[PDB]
């Protein structure tokens, strides 16, 4: 009962948010290896 | 529920129960 | 007596309240209880056919509603031999 | 009293009953067993009796349920900080405090 | 004494609640806490008639609100000898 | 502490972020993770009643946005004695 | 038996025919006799459920007639074992 | 041991052993005592830390506003001064 | 500290709350803590004059809003040597 | 010893078995678990490094979306405590 | 106690605010004050999960519209083990 | 004395200027200089209740219009004892 | 773990809830707690790539909001070894 | 760790380059520089996942502008156990 509320992916504490970082703000349209821009994590 | 042969339909005892049972 | 009585309930609040009713309303043996899975919790005993009928009877006219009541009633009075290992 | 189904043996007041005819439609505080139908029908009303466990909504719209010493406008002293808006982690509910200058 | 109160809630919140309020209300011992199945928990409790009246009381009242609830609440009040195999 | 904090939900990694969330957000000490059955999972904590109730409202805010969410949550201050046998 | 009844009244003349009430329509045993003060008197008994409900709340019947009449009717199930029992 | 302290006023001794039993099952405080003020005045002290203290506190309140005459005051005081206990009997 | 601040409420929780303000508020000791009677408790506290007065001035902004409230706050720089042994 | 934790429900052992498998030829993630809740949910348990768990875990989640019922969360914790470890059977 | 509350301000006065607010709160040794620089003063009390955050919630409503008034405060129910040296 | 008095302002110059008005309006001992960073700047005084509040009254009189002007100024009635190890 | 993690943020209090926030996302070490002066303070913390990153990120992300937020934060993967001395 | 990482370049330059990226910013051991042919020239590195992209952060952002440029970028999270061979 009560609601099965369909609702998908979180990627709860995923480390991908680009701030001060400094190594990171790479991926920005560049790299482009594996899937950390690939199919995106819609928190 | 086929004939009652096999399996007895619907014999209630008090209030509105099937209990068909065994 | 070889008569078997059970039924099966959505809540345990139903099968231990209907297991008391056999075992008070008529002179029958419980053999069985069972977790179904998924809400259904039966009840089984076993009796000669008038005693187990009659508990099955008073049993179910008093189980409906108690809890989320029942889920079937009906008896089986020979049950065969074979039947009993997977009592 | 709130409604809730229970089955099995009555005691209680009866029509078939002797010696325990006095009594019938006083107050009862604190605990009980009578039950609420007994009271409507030789009453004619029921006296609705608190519950002892609470509720409350957390920060994030979440409900939860129990003891849960928070903030209630029975108790006073509790007021300080409930007003504004709360620090980090969770310690009181979303529910706003009701009034209470300390 | 005998007296046999029992309660079942869906999920193990509303039961362990209403487990607490059965032995705050009154003071009856607890004789079991069983997983039906499925979500179905079931609260056995031990103790006189009245006590255990108004602890199943209180803690009828005190779980319709939380979770899913109560599903199922009923009281035993004589249980039969041979039913403890059958809790 | 003797308060007892606890929280349900639908589903273990709702389950595990509640409880990785009772760990981080107060020191309260963890005693067990229960399968419910059908899905409905509850994680049981102790502490004292200031830290049960944060750790309990961290837990809950962490883990409703994930997976199925909280079911059923709440806290008791004073578990009676008899209570945690049962637990 | 532990568990605690109780009855407030307004002068101690209801008090004393309340008391005799409790001893005479069930076998509980008188505890206290206590002056409130300004003219409230408590007097608490222990017994059984069954025995403390037909006693207290069937037992300040002829209380609201009598003097200054009653205050409160109050019936506790299971006090907490190790603090106020000694009060 | 906690020594946050709970405090309640009724009008009449019933409905403050009512809070008092509120006090105790709702967490595990200790209770520290009752004092007939006078008059159907009765004050109950208990004893525990802050968020116990609070919880019994609000289970008792809301358990004994219509018992009897009913709160008279309901309040909590997390710190007594060491100048306090001697108004707490020690 | 010779200046005698005195506070009269309606209960002990008022009361205990004013002491309470006044040790918390200004450098005063407690001297008193009397049950008048019918309710009326009062505190007497001792302390330097200017001390006494925002301290008592703390405890009457506390007890407006507390049970049924004050009664009677008052300041005395001056108590005699005579007026000793009524304190 | 991989401290990350990687682990993931979903409705039925075959988007389980999908996750499973996108686990393993993902990261250097090692499956630690595998237990079926009931009524359908089942969760997989894996250990590696953050980043490791983090690309394993991903890749499971969009291996799983569409097979079958599907999953219905995906979730990573970097730093887990050691009181959670035996809820996890050590 | 091993809560900590935190209280920052600009400012030395509203600090003290903060740390009188604390220490009539609850039972919180405030275990250190803090010169971070540019005005910023920040004061750290130790105490249970309710102790902290009555502390806190009081030096919030204390030192707000001292001075310049607070500009953090936060309260951690479980600090982390590790984190001990910020001692 | 034991009642505190901080007079808070922004450079040293209004800082010993309010502590001059301290000492030279009523019977007060400053028992520390302290200079908060980027610029603010208090001084801790000590004495009677009322003599700290005619000096820091006096003080903020004084320190308004004197140089960058004066932040925030208070009188603590009772420093409890756990704040003047970290005065 | 030589991957090094370090946070920047306006205010004590936001660092240490951030290295709360990195030790508890995160099983890694935190090595320094510096004030660089102005309110402007520094968290240091060492592990592997992986780790420190989703500390770091998680951190950032919950840490914006308390106080005067994030200044900077950036890791780094292979700091240089001459660089230990300066931290 | 085995994660292994690798970049491509139009040239020799951009290549060696790219590697000295790879080694500088994060620590990742390099394994092979390959000359696939006509100008393009590849280098491996293996390592951490989060030291991989780490490595890989500086090169992308290196080689860009570099003689003829960045050729490809792309990543392994783990090449399998025979690929070896043809590394």
């Amino acid at each position: 009962y009560s609601a099965k509320n369909t609702e998908g992916v979180t990627g709860n504490r995923y480390e991908d948010s680009s701030k001060i970082t400094g190594p990171f703000d790479m991926a920005e349209d560049k790299v482009t290896g594996t899937e950390q821009f690939r199919f995106e994590p819609n928190k | 529920i086929a004939d009652a042969s096999w399996k007895v339909g619907k014999s209630e005892t008090d209030s509105g129960q099937t209990v068909t049972g065994t | 007596g070889i008569a078997l009585g059970m039924i099966e309930t959505r809540g345990l609040v139903p099968a231990i309240e209907a297991a008391d009713a056999m075992t008070k309303a008529a002179e029958v043996r419980l053999i069985g209880r069972e977790f179904v899975g998924g809400g259904y919790v039966t009840v089984l005993v076993r009796g000669e056919t008038g005693a187990v009928n009659a508990a099955v009877r008073a049993g179910a006219d008093a189980c409906e509603r108690v809890g989320d009541g029942l889920v079937a009633a009906h008896i089986i009075a020979r049950p065969h031999r074979e039947v009993e290992p997977a009592l | 009293t709130s409604g809730n189904k229970v089955t099995g043996n009555e005691v209680g007041r009866s029509e078939k009953v002797t010696g325990d005819e006095p009594g019938t439609c006083k107050n009862l505080t604190g605990t009980e067993y009578i039950s609420a139908n007994q009271s409507k029908k030789y009453c004619g009303e029921v006296i609705k009796k608190p519950s002892k466990v609470m509720q409350s909504i957390t920060t994030d719209g979440l409900k939860v349920s129990g003891s849960l010493p928070g903030r209630s406008s029975l108790v006073t002293g509790d007021e300080s900080g409930s007003g504004k808006q709360l620090t980090g982690d969770q310690y009181l509910g979303s529910e706003p405090s009701p009034k209470g200058k300390s």
